[PDB]
């Protein structure tokens, strides 16, 4: 009861800000991990032969697209912020807006992380495959592009959830 | 899964590229492969075990003397590294995985390592110790390949023992006591004194079934060639080399097989 | 109940007569057959006795679901 | 030794003998179990 | 299955018409003090009403447990009795009287109290015992009470 | 007040679904590259299993969309039952998608190797993978049914 | 009251655990089937039975989830805490049983498929093992159905 | 009020843990049988004993769960916390015993299936060991029955 | 009021832990027995001594559980917390002792199977070790009974 | 008030820890003696000393626990939380000391079995090590007895 | 107040930790000494010095426990929360110091057994490490005694 009351009495603005920051942080972390995964294979292939640098750069660009989408989502969330008035600090509208912001941020961050990991693994495999044979680069690039859609879907879901903000 | 990208990715890519590029000429190719392997310097332990594989044979050869100075001519860095006669054996007991065990198992020195047959027995014991050490480093799909190689060596030794080395005290008990499913079911080969008996013993493993076939070739050779030739023939399985896995040993084995094929080519 | 108890016993006697008529070809064979018939009759009668003693005077009455 | 097996009793005798054998004329639990096993396996699946 | 009065997961017409009849309850619910009054016991099988009733589980469970206990007692008694016949047929030593008699007597007596209690509860209708208080009586190792 | 759980359900449904979708797509993709090293033609057709794994993300995305649309606070009073139901509906869809994708990734990775070895068994691998992928569809059905219980 | 917050959670958990078990079974079954069919493509069709046997657990879990969902209706009757608790218990039991059965079926099927080409008797042995495993899933489904039905009274 | 939650949770836990133990035992036995039967057809049927020996534990657990579920009857008696605590304890004991028996039976059955290719004189010993292990399931069922019987006598 | 919620839990935990220890011992015992019987079928029957002795722990656990269940008699006396807590502690102690004894017996039997297979002359030593191990289980059962006997406040 | 909870918990913890330590020591001793039972059965008979020492340590722990339990007589004198806390601490200390001594003695015996098998002249050293190890258990028992005696000084 | 709820617990924990550390050190030293005696029975008697030196931890722990137990006496004077907290802190410090000293002495003795077996010249010299460990244990005991001396400082 008293513990439950204290839990229900937590400030929603703090949770909303935490989710907003966490979305960008997780997107950046996932993009960096995918970039490193792709870069290891790209550097190995270049050491083997520098002929496929242009083909390899596509994986890096795709990985950075996740970071770009995360940054856009973070900017949108920052735009979604309000003044947080003292009177409505515990109003139902404020609590709903904070919960929606936190949920959208968590969803965006998790989707960005998953998409970044998948893209990094796909690019790491694809660079080695291209080093084995340049004829298979087209199919590998198509597969990577198809797998990159996870981040776009997560961003779409986060944008849809962002409309729920109604902080007075 | 992410550990491969965390570390070892560049080395794995370089090894894959070198293997894909692969296909006194034999000596030159062996020297080039050894240089490529050395220039590559977690995976450090795997490389050490892979080198120790041939280093066991190199140390066994160096254990002679008896024209011992000729061992410098075959100082291939791939297997004949300097870092890898009981007084000298104790000194050589360091920097090798199988050496500490062979110090006690082969404490008789030349008495248990006579160049006629007992030297081969000591080499087989060292190979068994090295195979056990390699199998200890479990965690990857290479455990199956290592087990297959050890089984092939043990079965070839057992076949050689039953063929003619039985008169050299390589009896049924010696088929596993000195001659290096095999780690659990090698007892079936203790009574395979005939080629038909060898085929019947191989029938206990359906994958090993029909591998012996007429046994005119492969099984015809003594020492470790009988079932090792079966592994050489089936090495097309090793040619798969699925990605994101330890393939350094596979690349080394492929390079060794290519060198052996080039040597067997010789003057056409 | 007790009337049915004799009914099971009487059923075995007719079965006993049939078994004797059939297995009279073998005396030791007939002896084995009689054991099987007696065992079957006893088992069936015991099962029926359990089923009847359970519901003879129930301690708990049956309530029906809706 | 083995007790003589009839045409119908052979299957039950073989099923029971999977635990072992006895002396030339020792105890043969197959005689009772030829009907006991049907007399007990019926209960676990009683549904007419 | 004929004994169990269940045919293809469904009851049917027993040799009698209806073992238990709802005591009054022309419109009253089954769950009542009157409950169901039994005119007579159905001899062919279990009461048809009991199978589909809410109280099907407890009564059937108690009956099945009692039947299993009795059948196990009978099978153990037959197996123990076969020992004397085997000893006589093979002309075994005095070990039968030395060991087979106590072996067949100890377990028989130990299960005899439970079997006799089950029979008496079934026979005398001692509802003050039911499935549970029988074990309760068997539970106490000490005297008195 | 309770609507925090309901909002969290939609986010969890997409997050957990994509978590399994990426894992399935990664394992399927890795095998495809391995087959593409030698078998040029087989790899192009084998991409279907990767495409099948990517579909699970779409199924989770649609489920998330429905949950978001049903959390309109100003439209109807979102009582605790609606929030509890939406969170429960999302939890099943997200968890099922994660498991369904994981099996597809494990099956698909072996399937690429199997097809590269013997092309005849390609039909068999597709049949097993298609049967496994039905679990995600099964999770989608449960999600719709649970979400439909938001009447009161 | 707060009873739906537990009842719906249990209903969702049933389907979640059933799907997890089905996926765990299907992964091993597919791996074994691929390993067997690499060398003997003829027996690939016969080796697919354990896959469907494992997948049947998903259908069982879906049926249990549908029953649990239909069992809650505030517009019909006041779902007291007892009803929600019993529904959650039934869901959890069914889901855990399904997950365990799926894992066991997957392990057994993978082993049998690996041993399928060694001897044709595996075609019967693995089928028998899969049936014996699915018996546990059927028993769990029956127990869950019984618990869900008993959840309807709530005094 | 909250006691029926505890009772239903105990019954569900009993069923789930018994199912998990039976599944583990069945998976171990299936792996052993798949390994053994490749060489000889004897393991196809002559060694399928543990396959049903492990499912016997699951059947016992299902029976105990059904008994526990039938134990609760709010319309007949307003259960206090005593009934819920007793039901939960009985369910936990039954489930834990079932899991332990399942694990032990699975290990023993895998060992016996492996040894099947050895001298067949060990079949009697393996069966005896399996029966001795399965005695734990009967002991757990007896303990659960005693607890359920003592459960309803709350004041 | 909350005493039964502890006493019944203690009894169930005692039974569960005793069963777990018995199973843990019996797994190793059966593995060793199967190995010895494969190696030497002659002594397979006589090697089931640890396997048979494993069930003694389960029997003792069942007895302790029955005693604990008989301890809870609300009609006989209002169960205060002083009795329920004592019963729960006695059950926990008995279960832990049973689990420890089962693990020890499993290790001892696993060693002794190979020891007898190499040479049956160590059967006496194996039996003595098993008896010494089971002494711990006996002491635990006695302690549990003594603790349960103090339910009179 | 709630002191009997603390006292019973302390006694149970003492018994459990002592049993666990004795079990670990006995298992280590048996593992060590397994080799001596074949290498030199003549010396194997004298090799049972560490098992006896472990049993003695377990007996001492059980005796301390029994004394602690016998010290709780609520009807004779009300048990304040001070006495319960003191008894629980005494039991915990005795159990921990017994477990540590048992583990140490087990390791020592496991080493000493091979040590004596290699050379019979190491029996004196093994006996000295075992006595030194048992001294720790004796000290722990003495400390537990002192604490149990002091537990009744409250008012 | 609730002073013995912490003071007596700390007094027990001091002896518990000291016994655990002494047991670990003695076990390591005994394993080393057994190996050395197997190598050479002549050095077995002379190499028991580290084993005996490791026993000082038990004596120090017993003395600290006795002092702490004597320091609690409500009949003589009521002890506040501070009076028990200080004793608990002293006991914890003494126990942790004893455990650390025991571990260090065990490692040092395990090394020194082989060191003496190889080179008898360094055998006597190696005792410096054991002397340093004993000095560390004595310093810890002195610190604990100083902390415990403040029992009567409260008011």
């Amino acid at each position: 009861s008293s513990w439950s009351r204290a839990l229900v009495k937590i400030s929603p603005y703090t949770f909303s800000a935490i989710g907003i920051a966490v979305a960008i942080g997780v997107s950046v972390l996932g993009a960096a991990w995918g970039i490193y995964i792709t870069g290891s294979s790209l550097i190995g292939a270049a050491i083997k032969a520098p002929r496929i640098t242009s083909k390899n750069l596509i994986s890096v660009i795709f990985c950075e697209a996740v970071a770009i989408y995360g940054v856009i989502v973070a900017i949108i969330l920052q735009t979604k912020l309000e003044s947080v008035p003292a009177s409505q600090i515990y109003a139902p509208e404020s609590l709903r807006a904070g919960y929606a912001i936190f949920a959208s941020g968590i969803i965006v961050g998790f989707a960005n992380l998953v998409c970044g990991l998948c893209v990094g693994i796909i690019g790491s495999s694809c660079a080695l495959s291209d080093a084995q044979n340049s004829s298979l680069f087209v199919k590998i690039l198509v597969i990577e592009i198809f797998g990159s859609a996870l981040g776009l879907f997560g961003v779409i879901v986060g944008i849809i959830m962002s409309a729920q903000a109604s902080w007075p | 899964a992410m550990t491969f990208n965390i570390h070892g990715g560049y080395l794995e890519a370089i090894v894959r590229g070198y293997r894909a590029g692969l296909l006194t000429i034999v000596e030159k190719c062996t020297l080039k492969l050894v240089d490529e392997y050395k220039h590559m310097l977690p995976l450090s332990t795997f490389l050490e075990y892979i080198t120790y594989g041939h280093m066991i044979d190199n140390v066994v050869l160096i254990v002679t003397g008896r024209d011992v100075q000729e061992l410098l001519e075959k100082c291939h860095p791939l297997g004949m590294f300097d870092s890898i006669m009981r007084e000298l054996y104790r000194l050589v007991l360091v920097d090798t995985p199988l050496a500490p065990y062979f110090s006690e198992c082969i404490t008789s020195e030349d008495l248990d390592d006579m160049n006629i047959e007992i030297m081969r027995n000591t080499l087989y014991k060292a190979y068994l110790e090295d195979f056990y050490k390699f199998c200890q480093k479990l965690g990857g799909a290479t455990a199956e390949i290592m087990s297959d190689l050890l089984a092939f060596e043990a079965d070839r030794r057992a076949v050689n023992i039953t063929i003619n080395s039985i008169g050299t005290e390589l009896t049924r008990d010696d088929r596993r006591k000195l001659y290096s499913l095999y780690p659990y079911g090698h007892e079936e080969l203790a009574v395979c004194e005939d080629i038909d008996q060898v085929r019947g013993v191989m029938e206990k493993y359906p994958p090993y079934q029909s591998i012996f076939s007429k046994l005119s070739y492969g099984e015809s050779q003594m020492l470790d060639k009988a079932f090792y030739e079966e592994e050489v023939k089936r090495l097309c399985l090793a040619f798969e080399q699925q990605f994101h896995y330890g393939v350094f040993f596979a690349y080394m084995r492929l390079r060794e097989q290519e060198i052996r094929n080039l040597m067997w080519i010789s003057e056409c | 109940f007790l009337v049915t108890t004799l009914v099971f016993l009487v059923i075995g006697i007719i079965a006993s007569l049939c078994t004797r008529i059939c297995c009279n070809r073998g005396p030791s064979t007939n002896l084995l057959h009689l054991t099987l018939v007696i065992t079957a009759t006893v088992s069936c009668w015991m099962m029926w006795a359990i089923v009847y003693l359970a519901q003879m005077k129930p301690l708990i009455v049956p309530i029906l679901s809706e | 030794t083995y007790f003589r097996t009839n045409k119908f009793t052979s299957a039950f005798q073989e099923i029971v003998d999977a635990y072992g054998v006895a002396k030339y004329r020792e105890a043969n639990p197959g005689v009772f179990t030829i009907v006991t096993f049907p007399f007990l396996f019926a209960v676990m699946f009683g549904d007419w | 299955g004929l004994i169990y009065n269940e045919f293809f997961s469904v009851p049917f017409e027993i040799f009698s018409h209806s073992a238990y009849a709802c005591r009054d309850l022309s419109c009253s619910e089954a769950t009542t003090v009157g409950l169901i009054k039994v005119r007579d016991t159905y001899p062919f099988g279990v009461d048809p009403v009991w199978h589909g009733s809410r109280s099907e589980l407890p009564f059937l469970n108690s009956l099945k447990m009692k039947m299993s206990i009795l059948l196990g007692v009978a099978q153990m008694n037959l197996g123990i009795i076969l020992s004397y016949f085997n000893a006589t047929f093979f002309r075994i030593g005095v070990n039968i009287w030395c060991q087979f008699i106590p072996q067949i007597i100890f377990l028989n007596s130990l299960f005899g109290y439970l079997s006799l209690l089950i029979i008496l509860k079934w026979i005398t209708g001692s509802q003050a015992d039911l499935y549970h208080v029988m074990i309760y009586m068997f539970l106490s190792p000490t005297d008195e009470l | 007040t309770a609507p925090f759980f309901g909002f969290l359900g939609a986010a969890a449904a997409l997050v957990f679904s994509c978590m399994g979708a990426a894992y399935g797509t990664a394992k399927s993709g890795v095998g495809v590259a391995s087959m593409g090293v030698m078998r040029p033609e087989l790899v192009m057709k084998s991409i279907v299993p990767v495409v099948m794994a990517g579909v699970l993300g779409i199924y989770g995305l649609i489920i998330a969309v429905i949950i978001s649309t049903g959390i309109n606070p100003k439209a109807k009073s979102y009582y605790l039952f609606d929030g509890y139901a939406h969170l429960s509906s999302g939890l099943a869809c997200g968890l099922a998608g994660l498991s369904a994708g994981m099996a597809i990734g494990i099956v698909g990775d072996a399937g690429v190797r199997a097809n590269a070895q013997q092309p005849k068994l390609f039909v068999g691998m597709i049949l097993i993978l298609i049967f496994a992928e039905a679990l995600a569809l099964y999770g989608l059905i449960v999600g719709i049914i649970l979400s439909s219980r938001a009447g009161q």
